[PDB]
């Protein structure tokens, strides 16, 4: 139906867990006071995209780095 | 049983 761009202004820490890379990655916890809460990222959220870093078919640790590059624009599905 | 990572 819709895929999104959330984009979170990083001051650093981001307040999101992620689970699953190499069947794809996804939000698993968003700490409800982060930087990801504020931007509107959700848990259930897949991960497609970090800053047009192609992460679909990503490993777990390959999506950490991505996401912790040194704006975080992540290209979000909800199945 | 399925790895998180806090970021």
């Amino acid at each position: 139906g819709s895929v999104e761009e959330i984009r979170l202004p990083r001051a650093g820490p981001l307040g999101l867990s992620i689970v699953g890379g190499s069947p794809g990655v996804f939000i698993s916890k968003v700490l409800p006071r982060g930087l990801a809460a504020r931007s509107g990222l959700r848990v259930g959220d897949r991960i497609l995209a970090v800053n047009g870093q192609d992460v679909r078919d990503a490993t777990h640790q390959e999506a950490v780095s991505a996401l912790l590059r040194p704006e975080l624009s992540l290209l979000v599905r909800r199945d | 049983h399925f790895r998180e990572t806090e970021v």
